[PDB]
DNA sequence: AAAAGCAAGCATAAAAGATCTAAACATAAAATCT
DNA sequence: AGATTTTATGTTTAGATCTTTTATGCTTGCTTTT
């Protein structure tokens, strides 16, 4: 029966295994060079320890050992723009605090975990830090008095609890009863609570949480920097070890064309695995400059040139008619019907003749499910608005150069 | 009362004489029995409060028989939570089905179960804050239709039979009866749907910071005789007052929150901070904070 | 060990017994509870005022009292903790051991009035953060602030929170009956010498008041009550000072630049700056700041051909501003489309010139009105 | 006040014993309620009668 | 000259449009009766 | 050792909410015929 699958999966006791191939994984020695740059490239495989983030390293650790060894709690919250070496960075310290605490340098701590995104409600933490605790899946409501019972009630011997929560946005709403009980938790003498908040936008607690569940955050905060010009190069020839498959200036060119976006790094791990995996298809075995210039061209794409010159000639008509009734009646939002009006001159100038007005709503239908324009739905003919997607003069350098 | 319409186009003793006057409707109540026996429903129309009458109907003559009172003029009543009382109180049948309408084809068909449980109905106030809408109005005459329920109702406003269409007032079954008391409406106009002290009182409980940003406002209010934000901005910098555009943001949102400060966007898209206060009691609070 | 991780740790930000700052509304208190406890009269009270003054403070310091544990039933209940807001009433229940025949809030709200009309004790029925009780009709609230008023009924609630006019425009229906209202208490935002009080006190309890000199607490209770006058932040730099000291070190007493240092620091990729520059350029040169998302990348694009650099594509763009969105400076309000997304400025360009760093780059855009 | 003038509730049962010829015996008893009973049923079927004779 | 009549202006409010949430409804775990 | 309400829980849909935006209407300020 199914119920004791059910109620041996929500007390825990059968592990949720997932099936394991039928045929083994080939052997590291058979690998070439390029496909060994090519795994140690990938962004899953985080180093041992970060480069270019070792002020943050200091500033994690040194408050998380004083909360640790003080055994008092307390709050922190980190943020910056993703890929900048966070929530790496704050597990790394966590595995160093592990790996002291192993060997009784520190006194040992519990550390539980929760990300905002993997909850489909904010409520559920509680299911799941419960979960990270005694294992058994219970209710919301029993898991949060539960936790009210463990944290508010004075049990020796307590052990310090590290309750690091990525995602600290998502687990907000309009009551935000659930972010004031994680912050209420640790301002309890009785809870040894040391909670650490990971977030994107550095002005959170200004901007959407209440002032006292600010007041409770505290003044105390990290800021995760973008990643510049020489420390994505840092990071990728650190990825790479002493291998050579990689020009110098090739990820000096991948480095300086990926900082000038976004300080992305997970974006400068992609576009050289990218760029190996074009240079393997060449039979190079290194990695020059020309396949980090395609790499570069593929994957920060600007391709809607391409599909205007791609479009069917009355299409091509269509859109120039659009850009021509905006420069004609100023405003950018076009009613159908002086669109079409514009294209039987258009029309009459080219020499083709046009398609009826009912097939011109399915030349509109297509570049609107293209997204080369915006436009509504077809029910209202001739009064429907069509916004023009594109730029006005990416059109023209379709349909001239 | 025969009105002209040019009006339109051209647009101590009273204590006992009160108390003789409530006497004579106390001995009113065996005839409103009789014809509520008959099935009528009773409606007064009286100028003043009509609740201490109904009261009086419901403790000296409806001690025993079972009783709904319904608070009209209450605020926030709904239709929902009369239906809800019926159904789960008088008859054990649980919550009401959401439709309205529903609930009352179940009241009728359950009441139709129990002859002789008649159910006593009291609505001070039948055109009350929550029942002035058609869809109420239709309900309470359908449950007025019901030959075990009777009703007493009190009526206050001149323009309640303007809802009452020819079906309601056949269900209702009224029998009009003018109980002209003159006692002043207290309960029915104690409910909620009938300054530079202030802004002292709140102004005591601001920080120094936040002193010194209404301070400016009252002081370029003073000046000109609203400000643009920038200016606020600008100032606040200037005078460190502020650490950043967002803390300055929350300090006006603690202000629109206490009414001190109302924001009117223009066209342009910055923001204008009007006082509103005349400019006397702000010149005297300016001289106050002085 | 050292004074430093000693001041650190008894700075603290916690539960505490001894309240300084609160001296005055601790006998105010104490007065109303012994005045309705010697009447045996029920009496609501409602506290307030800004967050981390030390109303809950005050209020678990006095439901610890020995005398008060003699004469009353005290009852604490945190009104975040609660499912819902019909909720409480059951919670109510668990704090009081009543019995009730359950699984429905009716019933449980008839045994809570059964045990209050019959009640052997006086009963303290303490709500922290009432706020969160609020909701449209407000049922909930109007029922509990209804108890004091129930014949022989001797409740005596106490309702926490932030908002200094909650009672009057959240219970305006409690003003017609005079002996309904909540008797209100301010809590009034700390002083600079209270805070030194408090200050004083925590590295007093510890003996370690010798790693503060008396002039920088009196330069950082001076910043504090002055920007908001909670202790929570107070407390904060002031274990803030000391860990920062510890990193920086490693018995010195701070001096006034550490403390002046850190309460100067409380209170770009090219393509970011490129956009940033015009913005800056559109809303200095024209009077109407709706701003889309598309117009002002046919402005960017512009701007990226006369500076002779590639320019980024719409689907780009859109996630490079609101990577730029994330700092604060801009904020974009969504529509339908993402062209149709309005960006606004939230920062002003005397900021914004000395955020982007690059003088030489906007003295050329700013200059550029040709391009728009 | 008043009980039953509450902030909280609007409408307030006074339940006696209700389950799932409300006057007393005196009136009902009492001759002139007889003949106008009488004279009521009468009249009322009488009139029942025509309109059924009219709608058939 | 007196009182009805056309632009102006802010304002409650009305649509709306997404959006979030509370209660009604379907459903599963489980004490309970046989 | 199996059937029955019983209860606790999750989903879904109707209603409350936030926010923009748009409009008739309430009032104003002239404006103009009788
Ligand atoms: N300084 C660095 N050195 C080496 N690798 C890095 C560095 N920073 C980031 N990475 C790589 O990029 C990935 C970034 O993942 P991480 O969890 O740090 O991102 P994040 O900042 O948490 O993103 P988000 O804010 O979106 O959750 C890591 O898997 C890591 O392999
Ligand atoms: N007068 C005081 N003396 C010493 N310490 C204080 C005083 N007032 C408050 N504190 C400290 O400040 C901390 C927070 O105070 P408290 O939680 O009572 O503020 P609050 O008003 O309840 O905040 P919120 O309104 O956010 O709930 C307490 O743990 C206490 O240690
Ligand atoms: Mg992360
Ligand atoms: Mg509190």
């Amino acid at each position: 029966t199914p119920s004791q699958k059910m109620k041996k999966i929500r007390a825990g006791e059968l592990s949720p295994s997932m099936q394991q191939r039928t045929d083994l994984p080939a052997k590291d020695s058979s690998k070439s060079e390029l496909q060994l740059a090519r795994e140690q490239l990938h962004v899953s495989v985080v180093p041992k320890s970060l480069p270019c983030r070792e002020r943050e390293f200091e500033n994690i650790y040194a408050f998380l050992e004083g909360k640790i060894q003080d055994q008092c709690g307390g709050c922190m919250y980190v943020s910056g723009v993703p890929g900048t070496g966070k929530t790496a960075t704050v597990t790394g310290v966590i595995r160093t605090l592990q790996r002291m605490a192993k060997q009784n340098e520190l006194p040992a701590f519990e550390y539980l975990e929760i990300n905002g995104m993997r909850l489909t409600e904010p409520r559920q933490a509680y299911v799941q830090i419960y979960k990270q605790l005694t294992g058994k899946t219970v209710s919301w409501e029993q898991a949060h008095a539960l936790l009210e019972k463990r944290f508010t009630t004075p049990a020796p011997r307590r052990v310090t609890t590290v309750l690091l929560v990525d995602e600290l946005d998502i687990l907000c709403n309009r009551r935000q009863d659930v972010v004031y009980n994680l912050l209420d938790w640790p301002t309890k003498s009785a809870a040894k609570l040391v909670v650490v908040t990971i977030a994107n936008t550095m002005d959170l607690p200004e901007r959407l949480l209440m002032g006292k569940v600010t007041s409770r955050l505290g003044l105390t905060r990290l800021t995760f920097q973008p990643y510049s010009h020489k420390q994505l190069q840092e990071i990728v020839t650190a990825r790479l070890g002493g291998s050579e498959t990689f020009k110098g200036e090739a990820v000096q060119l991948v480095a300086r064309k990926v900082a000038a976006v976004s300080g992305d790094a997970r974006r400068a791990l992609d576009i050289c695995r990218r760029a190996t995996e074009i240079a393997d298809t060449a039979a190079v075995k290194c990695v020059t400059m020309l396949h980090v210039q395609q790499a570069l061209a593929e994957m920060i794409a600007s391709a809607k040139v391409q599909a205007i010159r791609n479009c069917s000639r009355m299409e091509q008509i269509f859109l120039q008619a659009i850009a021509a009734e905006v420069t004609r009646t100023g405003v950018e939002e076009t009613t159908f019907m002086g669109v079409y009006q514009q294209v039987e001159t258009i029309a009459a100038f080219m020499g083709v003749t046009f398609p009826p007005p009912g097939r011109a709503l399915r030349l509109c239908s297509k570049l609107g499910a293209e997204r080369l324009i915006i436009s509504e739905h077809s029910r209202n003919d001739l009064f429907q608005k069509i916004l023009l997607n594109v730029s006005a003069d990416d059109i023209h350098y379709a349909l001239r150069v | 009362f025969v009105p002209e319409s040019d009006g339109y186009f051209h647009s101590a003793e009273h204590e006992g004489s009160i108390n003789a006057i409530m006497e004579e409707y106390r001995s009113y109540f065996p005839k409103w029995m009789c014809i509520l026996n008959e099935g009528f429903n009773i409606l007064l129309y009286g100028l003043g409060s009509k609740h201490q009458l109904l009261q009086s109907f419901h403790r000296e003559v409806l001690h025993k028989q079972t009783v709904l009172v319904v608070n009209g003029f209450f605020p926030s009543l709904t239709i929902k939570d009369m239906l809800d009382s019926i159904t789960s109180d008088i008859l054990d049948a649980g919550i009401s089905p959401a439709n309205p309408h529903e609930a009352v084809d179940m009241i009728e068909e359950e009441f139709a179960l129990i002859p002789e449980t008649h159910l006593f109905l009291i609505v001070h106030n039948l055109d009350g804050a929550m029942l002035r809408n058609v869809k109420a109005q239709a309900i309470l005459s359908r449950l007025a239709r019901i030959p075990n329920i009777h009703l007493l109702a009190s009526i206050d406003h001149i323009n309640t039979p303007l809802l009452w269409d020819q079906g309601k007032l056949c269900s209702f079954n009224f029998s009009w009866w003018d109980c002209t008391t003159m006692l002043p409406y207290t309960n029915e106009t104690a409910f909620e749907n009938s300054a530079l002290s202030s802004m002292r009182s709140v102004f005591s409980s601001l920080t120094t910071n936040s002193r010194g940003i209404y301070m400016l406002i009252v002081k370029y209010q003073l000046k000109n005789k609203g400000m643009p934000f920038r200016d606020l901005y600008s100032s606040c910098r200037e005078a460190f007052l502020v650490s950043s555009d967002l803390a300055l943001r929350a300090q006006l949102t603690e202000f629109l929150d206490h009414k001190l400060v109302k924001s009117k966007r223009s066209v342009d898209g910055s923001e204008q901070l009007t006082i509103p206060i005349d400019g006397a009691l702000l010149q005297q609070f300016l001289e106050e904070q002085e | 060990r050292n004074k430093y991780q000693n001041a650190r740790r008894v700075l603290n930000s916690a539960e505490t017994q001894n309240l300084p700052g609160r001296e005055s509304q601790l006998q105010e208190l104490r007065e109303f509870f012994s005045n309705h406890l010697e009447s045996q009269t029920s009496g609501s009270l409602y506290v307030s005022g800004q967050p981390g003054t030390g109303k809950t403070a005050c209020l678990s310091l006095l439901l610890r009292d020995p005398d008060f544990s003699k004469r009353l039933q005290r009852v604490y209940i945190n009104c975040t903790s609660i499912a819902s807001v019909g909720a409480v009433y059951k919670k109510l229940c668990t704090e009081l051991q009543l019995k009730v025949s359950g699984r429905t809030e009716r019933d449980h709200l008839e045994a809570i009035q059964r045990h209050l009309k019959t009640a052997k004790r006086m009963l303290l029925l303490v709500l922290d953060e009432i706020d969160q009780l609020c909701t449209s009709r407000q049922e909930v609230l109007y029922t509990i602030f209804e108890w004091p008023a129930l014949p022989g009924s001797r409740i005596l609630l106490v309702g926490i929170a932030n908002s200094l006019d909650l009672t009057d425009r959240a219970l305006m229906r409690l003003n017609a009956r005079c002996e309904l209202k909540p008797r209100l208490m301010h809590f009034p935002p700390y002083s600079k010498q209270q805070i030194v009080e408090i200050f004083k006190s925590r590295l007093a309890e510890a003996e370690v008041l010798d790693v503060f000199p008396p002039v920088t607490l009196q330069l950082l209770a001076a910043k504090v009550s002055a920007i908001s006058g909670d202790v929570r932040r107070a407390l904060d730099i002031g274990r803030r000072v000391v860990e920062i000291a510890e990193q920086q070190k490693r018995l010195k007493p701070v001096q006034v630049t550490q403390v002046a240092a850190v309460l100067n620091k409380v209170y770009f990729p090219l393509q970011q700056k490129l956009m940033l520059c015009t913005l800056v350029l559109m809303l200095r040169n024209e009077r109407n700041k709706d701003i889309s998302m598309g117009r002002l990348h046919e402005v960017y694009r512009r701007v990226c051909a006369k500076r002779n650099i590639l320019a980024l594509d719409q689907a780009e763009f859109t996630g490079t501003v609101d990577l730029v969105e994330t700092r604060g400076i801009l904020r974009i309000m969504r529509k339908k489309e993402p062209r149709l997304h309005k960006v606004l400025l939230q920062w002003d360009e005397e900021e914004v010139h000395a955020a982007l760093s690059d003088k030489q780059l906007i003295a050329s855009i700013l200059s550029d009105t040709a391009c728009l | 006040m008043d009980p039953t003038i509450s902030v909280s509730k609007g409408c307030f049962v006074y339940k006696n014993g209700a389950t799932r010829s409300l006057l007393g015996k005196e009136v009902v008893q009492q001759p002139f309620y007889e003949e106008y009973r009488k004279a009521w049923n009468q009249i009322n079927d009488h009139i029942a009668d025509l309109q059924h004779r009219s709608y058939a």
